[PDB]
């Protein structure tokens, strides 16, 4: 993404010819280096399991409904965790309201 | 929903021109609202000059009446008469609780 | 495209890009606009990142009817040719753009329509139109995270 | 570099656009008003107070509408083809001489895109006030341009000419005089 200095527009990329170089309604050209040559990527199997449940995850111990487990917590020591399910690949993850993680998700 | 809701600002712009005035005049300002408004209950006018005595629901289901009750509006309407070169000629009437 | 259609009283079947939505209010630049959706254009992330070029995707689609004023940065032209196109009763579109105060008269009455009309719950006051913006960003955010999958 | 509301330069671009320097001020809040009221001054609406004031967007699209106008002046050359408002401009003027427009202009959007989020954040009621005088700044920083000399006159007419562009367009926002409302061809007309 590329925003005019002077417009804050967004910029269109106009690969022309060696070189990308971006281009403003208002006239105004930025080019760019390296690290713009990125034209587009697509990764498989990713993108999941960190950004779309971080929030659950973090607010999954507090949650009453959340199923739980009789199991000890490393850190705090209470003899319940929160036991969750995430995915397709059916991940199980046990956190508790101490933080404690398993160190998976 | 009568008060708040039903509020009208509608403008007319005539071609009536048997005066001075009146061909200087082309647009008319109709504004008007309503602060009252209530349901009573139901009556019925047993002979067609009474009094409207009570409507009671076996005589609305037997005669294939029907039972509602009555709405009493009240009106302030305000008229302005536009005219070029920026008159503004402005009547305003106030209207009893009417039925 | 992303386009938003309000349909209401005064609007039936008039679909508005939505950068020319946010942009009648002011903030016309694209950065507020985006950092409005994705609420930061500060940190990366793999979300962000999506969001950021299919808003940028929808702010460069031409639009066949809107074409007027899509690249218009001025907020008095954008707010005159909505309400040239939506207001009915006004048949000349060219005989009252000669008279300022016919001009004056279809901004005033659109921006009051546009306060009573988009987003009511937010406000029907002109001085809520930012935090409508805002609401509005968060409703696009929505849709684009449920995109995501 | 600390920064301070400067009221002097919001009275000089007063006097060189002939009108009264509450029109200036009163960019972003003419609604609810006619004209009338704005120059006299009076029911200014108090400073804004929280980042959600739609007072400050409307006044830093008034200051985008300058810059992104500017850069057109600035880069002729580089258009396909030039937009209206500065076709008239540049109109006699040559290819080699348009390429000049781009190294000739000085760069004056400075650093108002960065220097307007913070304040628009921390201090709502000064980021109405600076984006106002960095709209006068600008104007001034153009009107007061002296060489070379074919400049002067394209820059001095382009100055002149977008702000009272953006202030009669912010002028248009206002309330509404008597006029004839047949102007619009059918039977009625709504509010
Ligand atoms: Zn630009
Ligand atoms: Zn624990």
């Amino acid at each position: 993404m590329k925003i005019c200095k002077a417009c804050s527009s967004c910029m269109v990329r106009t690969y022309v010819d060696g070189n990308i170089i971006f281009r403003c309604s208002c006239g105004e050209s930025v080019q760019g280096d390296s690290q713009n040559l990125l034209v587009s990527s697509k990764v498989y199997h990713t993108g999941e399991m960190e950004d779309k449940y971080k929030i659950f995850i973090k607010n999954a111990p507090f949650d009453p409904t959340n199923c739980q487990i009789k199991k000890d917590c490393p850190n705090c020591h209470l003899d319940y965790l929160t036991q969750i399910c995430i995915g397709s690949q059916k991940i199980i993850i046990l956190v508790c309201r101490c933080g404690y993680m398993s160190n998976r998700g | 929903i009568v008060k708040q809701m039903f509020n009208v600002d509608i403008t007319y712009k005539d071609q009536r021109d048997h005066t001075e005035i009146d061909k200087l005049r082309e647009s008319v300002q109709i504004q008007f609202n309503f602060t009252d408004v209530n349901i009573e209950r139901p009556q019925h006018r047993n002979y067609s000059q009474g009094n409207k005595i009570n409507l009671l629901p076996n005589k609305a289901r037997l005669c294939g009446l029907s039972y509602s009750g009555p709405v009493n509006l009240a009106a302030e309407v305000i008229l302005t008469a536009h005219y070029s070169n920026g008159r503004q000629e402005v009547k305003r009437a106030s209207i009893p609780p009417f039925q | 495209a992303i386009t938003i259609e309000i349909n209401s009283t005064k609007f039936s079947k008039l679909r508005i890009p939505w950068y020319l939505i946010f942009r009648m209010f002011g903030m016309t630049g694209d950065d507020s606009i985006i950092e409005q959706v994705v609420f930061d254009l500060e940190s990366n992330s793999l979300v962000n990142t999506f969001m950021i070029e299919i808003l940028e995707k929808s702010i460069h689609v031409l639009d066949p009817i809107f074409q007027p004023v899509q690249h218009e940065l001025n907020r008095e032209k954008i707010i005159q040719f909505l309400s040239e196109k939506v207001s009915k009763f006004v048949s000349n579109p060219s005989a009252y753009k000669s008279d300022e105060n016919a001009v004056q008269y279809l901004n005033e009455r659109q921006l009051t329509i546009l306060d009573k009309i988009l987003l009511p719950h937010m406000g029907q006051t002109a001085d809520t139109r930012v935090r409508k913006l805002r609401f509005l960003g968060l409703l696009i955010h929505k849709i684009l995270l449920v995109i995501m999958n | 570099e600390p920064w301070t509301f400067d009221y002097g330069k919001i009275i000089k671009t007063a006097k060189i656009l002939d009108i009264s320097p509450a029109v200036i001020e009163a960019i972003g809040a003419m609604e609810g008003r006619s004209y009338a009221d704005i120059r006299e001054g009076q029911g200014a609406p108090p400073p804004p107070t929280s980042m959600d004031d739609p007072r400050l967007m409307a006044v830093d699209s008034a200051v985008r509408i300058f810059l992104y106008n500017y850069n057109c002046l600035r880069h002729v050359s580089t258009f396909n083809k030039p937009p209206i408002h500065v076709e008239r401009l540049v109109k006699h003027l040559s290819y080699e001489e348009k390429e000049d427009l781009e190294k000739v202009l000085p760069n004056v959007v400075n650093e108002y895109h960065t220097t307007f989020k913070h304040l628009r954040v921390t201090d709502p009621a000064s980021a109405l006030l600076y984006s106002i005088e960095f709209l006068c700044i600008s104007f001034l920083t153009l009107y007061e341009i002296k060489e070379p000399s074919w400049v002067v006159n394209i820059v001095r007419e382009f100055a002149l000419t977008e702000l009272n562009t953006i202030i009669q367009s912010e002028k248009l926002l206002s309330k509404p005089g008597a006029f004839n409302f047949m102007i619009f061809g059918e039977d009625f007309v709504c509010s």
